[PDB]
């Protein structure tokens, strides 16, 4: 079981989403935030920055090991525009899982 | 009794006037549109058109031949090298003059009189565009987009004044800096967070063969147009035409469109037509 | 050369000079008559109506409904009666034209800018009170009632906020009984309140005529004396003096026009802002 | 000299008038409060006073028995199917007239002449509520509420003007519905993120044994009101009041109130008293 | 089942709270109210139910008793010419410290825990009141009422606050007078266009013959008060809180009372019964 | 050593915060967020609003906690959060290998 | 001709006034500052100009000296245990009319007439400063500043009033207690998201060998300021002040600032001018090992 | 491979950033975050107010770095982020599996 982060340009968050759900995808969060990835400068609302940080989306889904793969496809699909910003996903372990109003819990790996 | 009825053409403009209700266009306004008297009078009208019914028109400017002609009258012969301007000192002066002065007021000037009310800046004004030296070197003073400030221009949009922006901008030290036009609407477009940046161009569009004029693309997203330009379908000048809207939507503006600026009323034909005047590239598909 | 086929688009171009005219400008539009009867026109008004907000303007709709009052009175054992021109209505007759007016018409008015995609707000005087009622000066007629005051306070911030106020023609008294206001009237204070730039009468009639055996003798502008001329005259007569007379009543407290339009006819409303024709007669406060 | 006093009683009204200053109470005014003269005339001069004294009452209503009536002027038959009213197109188009024509604009009324400023709406106007077709099926035009968009009413209430509001709303298409008026308070309740959700209901609120009447639960929360059901110590037509009390606590209403609408004033005897006139249902 | 039914009497009270809904108060608060624990609990109740409920209470007091205590802690004897204390430099200072630091600080503190916010000023903060010297020569830094500019105080009158100031205020060179706590009253209430100045008392109010207890005139207009002067019926102490009346109702302020504050709540008293704690002057 | 992640209503954060202290948990962050957990033929209530997909205001409460610790924590949030309507969040469990007070420098490896 | 470069100095501010645009300055006026004539003057005429040139300055004072001499006058004796005074219930009562009435009153006042827009408060005001019983015990009604609330001088500061703050504050419960001026000062501060922190001194700054000036150091930051204070360098009474500092700085405070309130216009010198007249401690923690 | 989140006094956020790009440190996220993490009996000061159980404002700076890098990347962030008052913040390391750069594909 596994936990996956994206960081990804706030105006993609419609179509990453719908590409998820389409995917099987069912639970997910995001949230604000700011960040840089630096390699050589990155664009943003017309001006040019090298270390600042700046606006992006966190989103969050939990998913099957068997699934990681296919979902990272879907994501960098959605997600991709090419230019200098797309952001980055990170895959980390995730031990048990536990629906809060019904009490189901949850463990793969 | 009763004659005409614009009245049922107007009722039915409704879903696209209620479909883009208070949103910004960023328009580049050039070549044959700004050439051709019955096209340049269309545009005015356009732009006003698109204000007095509520949404935010901003007119984003350059104008090649018009500074040729000045560069003529003063004896300098017009240089440039892949698509941009060498511009040195001498020129640099009058490419400012003939934007900023001539071209930019007389933009401002027609708006006013159709009824609209324009007010014109150039990057340096506000701050609105800092230039910074363009990658390419040894064409002198031609600039790329450095920052965008908004904060000048806003304050006018919200309440219903059209700004005209010439693409002239300012170094940090306050050399001036000759930026290409499309670049320049592109990233007021970015920092607008505009629903449309339109390039009017003097081509059909992008036609997927480009030996038969059908070919015409209505809709493209980015890897599409990526796609294009690797099989060599877009070539020559519509390349950094295509690079500026797919740098525009990247940031955040939802649609970027390369249309027709040689029939009148281009503008309208996009906005409240399903006339293909043009390619739309979104940043979402397909 | 070579290509496209609307040109919507002069049409479109065309129409800049009205836009500009009216920018921003309140418009109250009594809605009523055929304009309210038949379906394809019915559909086309609030299209219009609409339309004039997505477009700067400011629409209110005011309404009555004497037909759909009928008809419900009919449903329930009560026989409509009339006293020159207005509704006898007693008290079991006003809860009905309460039930109606507010209740079924004003709702399907909201309810159709609606889905047309407007922002509708419907209202009756009472709310907020926007109309205070006292009772008309004729007597033995029931609770008929006059203006005797309006209260914008209500509606203007929601008009500042691009929504479309429907007002049904009802109002309280100052002690809580309803009363029945005729609507013209209620739509000409609610002009005079907002400093309206025009009040619009969606009317059964083409205007008013100079000559009613000669059906185009139709005057498209008139001021007040010239209009109070014709009433003297008999040529403006029946039912034509009260919304004369509701129009004069208007102009005189500031509203800058007034419209007596032919409902009957599609996209009355857009005709008159937006065209040169012949759907009315103009009545205005000055030359 | 010094008659009536009256002074300290209203001085230690304070700290109830300190506790929910400014705060967004809804109510929702049916059953015997409104139709008894006396009990009406209490909750229209208890709603002006939350106003008054810088509260922000929201008046939400239905009118079963109104409606009922109406229905036989016309000869049409009333029909009920489990608690929700049958409702076809000839009875909604009364059902629409009755609520939003009659009893709301006698709502308005009443609070206009006792000095408060009241504005009417249903569902349809600025789209307050949006309509949905209820789950339960063959009751014609029975709704759910799908949306509600509070925009139209906050400015209102900012101004201190007292919306009351019938629970009549259009389709996404136009056509009206039926909507239950506990559940459609319950809902402007969380759209307002409201204090209080009060509804006044013709019952002593919920009693730990039913032929026990002393028996009064003054204050429970989500599982424990859930247990109760489970029970059958809720039961019949109490079951969809806690139901919209729960709903609406867990969507952020900080409190839900099930009180005794027969009694004068129990408005003002709940929110400055100490008294039992019913069940207070919290989120914890 | 009832039992504290507060209720009746909290409905009752609504027409007076409607009556004065944001209307902007000025109470000079001096005498017994101030002295007596018990009275000076209840004042401070008052305001906070006055600003709690939505009208705007303004404070305003002096402290003769008080500086009287500290000047004898001082080695320095208390004089005064008719009415007017007799203040030299040296007494000046402890006037000040007494009245802006002690004084000021113990209502705005107790107006703080009983759950209002107050923000204690003099005349010299903000130049509320600027002061120049009183007509009455050889009496040292007794002031008048130069100007008063309400600015500094009107926001935090907008956003709920309670002002509380004390009757000292400052030369336009910086010099420190003393001027009496009613006359600033009444100018600070001209200033604010208040609904009402009331002045808490040691006395039942204007009687109209000073040896009939319920001769208590309830209601006087200024060519009246001036009359009551002329025939001697308002005399000594009561000459200047008439004129004070006066001078203040001629400025546009509604109404002035002059109100019993030895009565435990004089002020709700007031406000909201038709009790007789005073007698009320207006400009009609 | 493990870090418990917990999706809640935002009306439950004091709730939630009071159980949690009262187990005698220490440190916490939340942080604002937006969410979905669409179990299908079922909408989530949101201000009065009917929700299928769209991403709906919750809070993320995060903990890190002995591995002993993890059960009763669990059933302390889960009692404390729960309404029993669509919406109530999830908890996730991950692994921590480190903690470091940043004043202090005193580093948690537990074991 | 002049005279008349004047112009040279005033052009030559530029720099220094751009920099500190629209910025909040907490002051904490005290010592020598407040009891000589002169530099009282100056004083004055420094905060009005900050505020008139565009930041906003905020004044908080206590005044030691002055509530010693009312004591006097009224028969108490002065007491203190290691920088704090013991004050009991009498003592408190007489440290509220001087600190509130008195000084405040003077510090108000003579803004106003130098041309700017004073208004006094103390903690209770508003509850600006709600205090709590300072940790040593055994001497009386001393406190620590429990919380702040900025709400009540936020709009006055917004439309270019100076408050003028004295360190008395109200417990929960209505009792005044008797806070240190610094703490308070560094408070504020904090609360108000203060570019600098202020405290006028009777001290040049910090020098790096006590017994001998000048070895003043301009700048610090807090580990640099700790490690001073466990080598005993910063020593006495100078100890409260850095903690002061440093406490502000830990809540965001941009910069605080230990000044020479000895010398005319000290507080001009400090912000438009390079001139040594105190050490400067900012929040970072570069200290090398 | 190691994710690295510290919670931090908002106003450090620069002082830490110069430090970890020094450090080669080369990408980051921050987010606002509320938190509360004292003892023992003893109070944080926030905005002038002493605060014992709510939640105060904090920034979560989130890196992931290399195995070997931890260590350093710890003492980086402690030295630049420590003022020595209650509210320093806390660092949490946790295990990443897999990285991907969005528009290289580039995984590491
Ligand atoms: C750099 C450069 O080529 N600038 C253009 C500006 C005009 C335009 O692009 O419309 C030029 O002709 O100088
Ligand atoms: C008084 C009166 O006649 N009212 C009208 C209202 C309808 C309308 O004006 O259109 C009626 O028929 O009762
Ligand atoms: C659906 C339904 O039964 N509505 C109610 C009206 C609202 C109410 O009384 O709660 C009815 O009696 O028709
Ligand atoms: C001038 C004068 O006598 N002032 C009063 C103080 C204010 C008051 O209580 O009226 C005094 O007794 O000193
Ligand atoms: C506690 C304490 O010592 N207060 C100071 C007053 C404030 C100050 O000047 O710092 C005193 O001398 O009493
Ligand atoms: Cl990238
Ligand atoms: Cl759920
Ligand atoms: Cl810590
Ligand atoms: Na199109
Ligand atoms: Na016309
Ligand atoms: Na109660
Ligand atoms: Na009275
Ligand atoms: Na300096």
């Amino acid at each position: 079981m596994k936990k996956i982060e994206a960081i990804i340009r706030p105006f993609k968050l419609d179509e990453v989403k719908i590409a998820l759900v389409n995917a099987g995808i069912v639970g997910m969060t995001v949230s604000e935030v700011r960040g840089f990835g630096r390699q050589k400068t990155e664009r943003y609302r017309g001006s040019e920055y090298t270390v600042e940080f700046l606006q992006k989306l966190k989103l969050e889904i939990v998913v099957e090991d068997a699934q990681v793969d296919t979902v990272i496809d879907k994501i960098v699909a959605a997600a991709r525009t090419g230019e200098i910003g797309d952001g980055k996903i990170f895959v980390s372990p995730v031990d048990q899982t536990i629906r809060i109003r019904t009490g189901e819990k949850n463990a793969d790996a | 009794a009763g004659a005409a009825d614009r009245v049922r053409i107007l009722s039915e403009a409704l879903p696209y006037l209620q479909q883009f209700a208070g949103r910004t266009v960023v328009v580049k306004y050039g070549g044959a549109a700004m050439k051709q008297e019955e096209l340049k009078e269309a545009v005015m009208r356009d732009i006003v058109f698109l204000a007095c019914v509520g949404m935010r028109p901003v007119v984003v400017h350059g104008g090649g031949p018009e500074i040729n002609a000045w560069l003529g009258r003063v004896g300098i012969e017009p240089q440039f090298h892949n698509g941009l301007r060498v511009t040195d000192a001498d020129t640099m002066e009058v490419v400012e003059m003939v934007l900023v002065g001539r071209v930019n007021k007389d933009i401002v000037s027609r708006i006013n009189t159709t009824g609209g009310r324009a007010v014109g800046f150039c990057g340096t004004d506000g701050r609105l565009v800092l230039a910074r030296p363009h990658d390419q070197e040894g064409i002198g003073f031609v600039g790329e987009v450095n920052s965008v400030n908004s904060e000048v221009i806003e304050p006018l949009l919200e309440r219903g004044y059209i700004p005209v922006i010439s693409s002239v901008a300012a170094d940090e030290n306050g050399q001036s800096f000759n930026i290409n036009a499309d670049t320049v609407a592109g990233e007021i477009a970015a920092a607008l967070n505009a629903e449309k940046l339109i390039l009017l161009t003097d081509t059909r569009g992008i036609l997927e063969d480009p030996k038969r004029p059908e070919s015409l693309i209505p809709r493209l997203n980015i890897p599409q147009s990526r796609e294009l330009i690797a099989q060599g379908i877009v070539g020559g000048g519509m390349i950094p035409k295509v690079d500026c809207c797919i740098r525009s939507l990247a940031q955040g503006v939802r649609a970027a469109h390369i249309i027709d600026g040689r029939i009148p009323h281009a503008l309208l034909l996009e906005i409240f037509t399903d006339a293909g005047i043009g390619t739309m590239i979104v940043g979402s598909g397909y």
